[PDB]
């Protein structure tokens, strides 16, 4: 693959995508979880005590460029997940792009649920007001301020497992094979840290099922959770049931609905009918949208799935287009 | 279903 170029492999459903990144010298390679909505980039290490057996390791007595740290760390995720610690530091290759010297993040404990899953830790693509440490540099700063990325953006391409997964993430560059027409730009606001965009309405058919409202753009997060109301209104055009736990039970059979449009700055960005339905367990199936007790929308890989952004940190903002397919 | 902060 080319400069700064990260071929990502689609977990499930579509419920995660993750990347190959070499951490040391000489180097190991990690399969991490590329998360827009967190700034810690934090891997399972040898001290590490209720870690998965078949997660990969970091080891720092086998590499030679690791500088120990004085600073212990702890996250706590939104779906509850955690992991704590202690920082140090190490040579990271994110795509043939050699950072040096980036602070990363080594669990001593880990919620089980990292324990179980597919991932050896986290690469956080938020901006560095929410990094749990003060005074640490996120990945994105360090290529920026090395000189490895020319411009202050990265271009992500997450597949569907119904077309063979996969997926793409490029750092400093994009590519246009993976999206039609042209990209329209979003303003970002991170003034909490996120990659913040308002929405100007949704609809199903001719209905106005919402009116503006703001959302955050995280690659992390599995579905498209709404707030209450927001979420309470979609249900209703597609008729899926309210299971009391932040989910939804809708048909199986998408074949007869209307996809969910987003109208975001002037241009139209749509949930299709395929992506409604999340997973189906022994004939029931789960809908893509959720709902959660925030003002604010969490726009997870339902709707990233069918939309290529062009993530820039320099403005910043966003720039998106419907996905080729 | 994941949710990461």
């Amino acid at each position: 693959a080319g400069v700064g170029t990260v071929p990502m492999t689609d977990y499930g459903n579509d419920i995660e995508y993750y990347g190959q990144v070499t951490i040391g010298t000489p180097g190991k390679k990690f399969n991490l979880d590329f998360d827009t909505g967190s700034s810690d980039l934090w891997i399972a290490s040898t001290l590490c005590t209720n870690c998965g057996s078949g997660q990969t390791k970091y080891d720092p007595n086998q590499s030679s460029t690791y500088q120990a740290d004085g600073r212990t760390w702890s996250i706590s995720y939104g779906d509850g997940s955690s992991a704590s610690g202690i920082l140090a530091k190490d040579n990271v290759n994110l795509g043939g792009l050699l950072i040096k010297g980036q602070t990363i993040e080594l669990a001593k404990r880990e919620a089980a649920s990292f324990a179980s899953g597919p991932n050896d830790g986290l690469l956080g693509l938020g901006f560095d007001t929410i990094t749990t440490v003060r005074g640490v540099k996120t990945p994105m700063d360090n290529l920026i301020s090395q000189g490895l990325i020319s411009r202050p953006i990265f271009g992500v391409y997450l597949g569907k497992a119904k077309n063979g997964g996969g997926g793409e993430y490029i750092f400093g560059g994009y590519d246009s094979t993976k999206f039609k027409g042209s990209l329209t730009t979003v303003p970002i606001d991170n003034s909490r840290g996120w990659w913040g965009i308002t929405v100007d309405r949704a609809t199903v058919g001719t209905s106005t099922v919402a009116s503006s409202f703001d959302g955050i753009l995280d690659t992390g997060t599995t579905l498209l959770i709404l707030p209450n109301n927001i979420a309470a209104s979609v249900a209703r055009a597609y008729g899926a049931s309210d299971n009391g736990d932040g989910t939804y039970t809708i048909s199986c059979d998408t074949s007869a609905f209307k996809p969910l449009v987003f109208s975001i700055n002037g241009a139209s960005f749509q949930v299709s009918p395929d992506s409604l339905v999340f997973e189906e367990f022994q004939g029931q199936c789960i809908a893509g949208f959720g709902y959660g007790n925030w003002g604010f929308a969490i726009i997870g890989d339902t709707f990233l799935k069918n939309n290529y952004v062009v993530f820039n940190q320099g403005v910043p903002e966003v720039q998106i287009a419907p996905v080729a397919e | 279903p994941f949710h990461x902060l």
